[PDB]
């Protein structure tokens, strides 16, 4: 290699430790690496920012596709990759975004732990951002893969107040609660379908404050199934008539007897949660919970959907001026 | 799988990675004080087959192999040949290209091997000895290819709108076979740093008519684009034909290497 190229790069490259401060800033640790709240050393603004220190030396398969991903894509319910460090002497990779106080399981915790003591119009705001976040991604042939509430990330106090950013584009392809009965029962590809089952379970939870598969923690998965068939009731063979082509197919039949889930529908389960089978909400729910993929609505269909046309409007923010209730991220002091 | 089609006019691909063809000859004079210009086609000519064999070996798609080379072109587009050792580059390439198209990370003993045994069975004219890097050397060179393409990951490629162009003229069977091999030969050029790939597809699909006897006039008559930069790409193609012709790779590229800028060493 090159010495002067070597060394005019090494003069000129932004390094992370000297551009932010986060020492004793960490947020967050997962799979996904380690997430500080982060300040500007050289003060030419006063904002908050996500630093993520990726799992691992080097570019991760994970890593590539959302450096790959997020460079191309852009949109206000897309998280924005803002810079790449790549720091030599480690071999560590560093992801900067925006910084969201808040999201989905954080926000859906606060209201399940008062239960033991969420506002409707920000359900619906909080769904429309979802779908609209996730209709640019299927339109640019992005698939998430992994959509829970805890990579669903909404905007604290600042210019953005309440808008949500769908974050974690590094699934590159336990528990299974937000995961689509196709494949539980070995659907071989990840399909646009099965983002929409996901979006599907996290408005059930906006709306009831509880996860609706919640199930105790080979893609054959027995009791998560017979879980989905408690809410859902078992499908007819008119429901999912290419069931039969499933993989898992004659291991369900095996397993399972239809009788069991005679009583077992939507309409009785969130009925029991308070939440009435005639509304716009209901109905729309019950198309983004449908079990046979080829029969799900897509999500620019869901937007169009009338329940967004009712009282109240999605608003941009989901807060709608109100004071954030919602407390802001502790920092780590946990050892590893 | 199809991640980021018909985003290609909001992609980094176009506002970052279409350069302007003057612009990329004046960053070359400082290697053409070593090379002409003509032993400077021949060198990437040379390392377009170095990368296409690479991957062949590794059993990788096209796209995968097509990117890989676009990922090299950028490189040296912007750098010296002595900045990093091409021979190194190319796998790096090869390497970093099979993560992002998620066909896999390739494994350090494959990959150094697949280095290693491609240059001794089908390089031993340009390369007297064995290849000398490892899997740190890679590792190495992957943080500065990143660095240098500005994390711009997603390339586009001919091949999907050559493939919708021959469905839509009806003519899969007989234009697709000699269409998709010129697009192949496209990348002995750089002609995908300065032209959208639709556009190199349209000429490489025109070419194949003309070669073929095929009718197809009104069919082009009748597409929204300008004619004019497709007869550009078109000549390019007919001047990558003759100089195919007058180049002898095998008998010339030992004495074209020995020319290339070497690095200058550490104190
Ligand atoms: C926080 C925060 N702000 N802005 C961000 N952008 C991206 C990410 C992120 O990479 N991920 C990956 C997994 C889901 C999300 C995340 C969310 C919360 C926490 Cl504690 C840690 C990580 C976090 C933030």
């Amino acid at each position: 290699m090159d010495y002067d190229f070597k060394v005019k790069l090494s003069s000129e490259r932004e390094r992370v430790e000297d551009l932010f401060e986060y020492e004793g800033c960490k947020v967050g640790r997962g799979t996904y690496g380690h997430v500080y709240k982060a300040k500007r050393k050289d003060g030419k603004d006063d904002k908050d920012y996500a630093l993520k220190q990726i799992e691992g030396t080097g570019i991760s398969m994970s890593a590539c596709r959302e450096i790959a991903l997020l460079r191309e894509l852009k949109h206000p319910n897309v998280i924005s990759l803002q810079k790449v460090f790549l720091s030599h002497a480690d071999r560590k990779v560093w992801l900067l975004f925006d910084y969201a106080e808040h999201d989905l399981w954080h926000i859906i915790k606060f209201h399940r732990a008062s239960k033991a003591n969420l506002p409707r119009g920000m359900v619906k705001s909080l769904l429309y951002q979802i779908l609209d976040g996730i209709h640019y991604l299927h339109a640019n042939w992005v698939l998430h893969r992994d959509l829970k509430p805890a990579n669903i990330l909404v905007m604290g106090e600042g210019p953005e107040r309440g808008r949500v950013k769908i974050a974690d584009m590094g699934f590159a392809r336990v528990t299974f609660w937000y995961r689509a009965p196709e494949l539980l029962l070995g659907a071989r590809h990840y399909t646009k379908a099965i983002d929409i089952w996901a979006i599907g379970c996290i408005f059930a939870e906006l709306l009831t404050s509880e996860p609706i598969f919640h199930c105790r923690q080979n893609p054959y998965h027995h009791d998560q199934l017979d879980r989905i068939f408690n809410v859902m009731g078992f499908p007819a063979d008119k429901d999912w008539e290419d069931i039969k082509k499933m993989p898992e197919h004659s291991t369900l039949m095996k397993d399972f007897r239809r009788n069991t889930y005679t009583n077992c529908s939507l309409i009785k389960y969130m009925e029991k949660h308070k939440v009435k089978p005639d509304s716009k909400a209901f109905h729309l729910l019950q198309k983004l919970l449908t079990m046979d993929p080829i029969k799900r609505i897509t999500s620019e269909q869901a937007m169009q959907d009338p329940y967004f046309l009712e009282d109240p409007l999605p608003t941009s923010d989901v807060f709608a001026g109100c004071q954030i209730p919602y407390p802001k991220r502790e920092f780590l002091t946990e050892e590893e | 799988d199809k991640a980021m089609a018909g985003n290609f006019w909001q992609s980094s691909h176009y506002l970052q990675w279409i350069l302007d063809k003057q612009d990329l000859l004046k960053e070359r004079q400082k290697d053409l004080k070593f090379l002409s210009e003509e032993e400077y086609w021949k060198l990437q000519i040379f390392f377009t087959n170095v990368i296409q064999a690479l991957g062949e070996h590794l059993k990788l798609r096209q796209q995968v192999i097509a990117t890989a080379t676009v990922y090299f072109k950028r490189f040296y587009a912007r750098y010296s040949l002595k900045s990093i050792d091409p021979v190194l580059m190319a796998p790096t390439c090869v390497f970093l290209a099979s993560k992002v198209e998620e066909f896999g990370v390739v494994s350090n003993t494959r990959l150094i091997a697949a280095a290693t045994s491609v240059l001794k069975t089908r390089f031993s004219y340009a390369f007297p000895k064995e290849f000398p890097y490892r899997m740190n050397h890679i590792l190495e060179c992957e943080f500065y290819l990143l660095e240098l393409m500005d994390c711009c990951l997603i390339v586009y490629h001919p091949y999907r709108p050559l493939l919708q162009y021959v469905q839509d003229m009806g003519q899969e069977d007989m234009l697709l076979p000699l269409a998709w091999r010129i697009v192949n030969d496209t990348y002995r050029t750089d002609l995908c740093l300065l032209y959208p790939p639709f556009m190199i597809a349209l000429a490489c699909l025109h070419v194949a008519c003309v070669v073929q006897q095929k009718d197809a006039r009104q069919w082009f008559a009748e597409l929204s684009v300008d004619m004019e930069k497709i007869l550009e790409i078109i000549r390019v193609i007919l001047k990558l034909y003759e100089q195919w012709k007058n180049f002898d790779e095998r008998k010339e590229m030992a004495t074209i290497l020995s020319k290339m800028p070497k690095p200058k060493p550490p104190p």
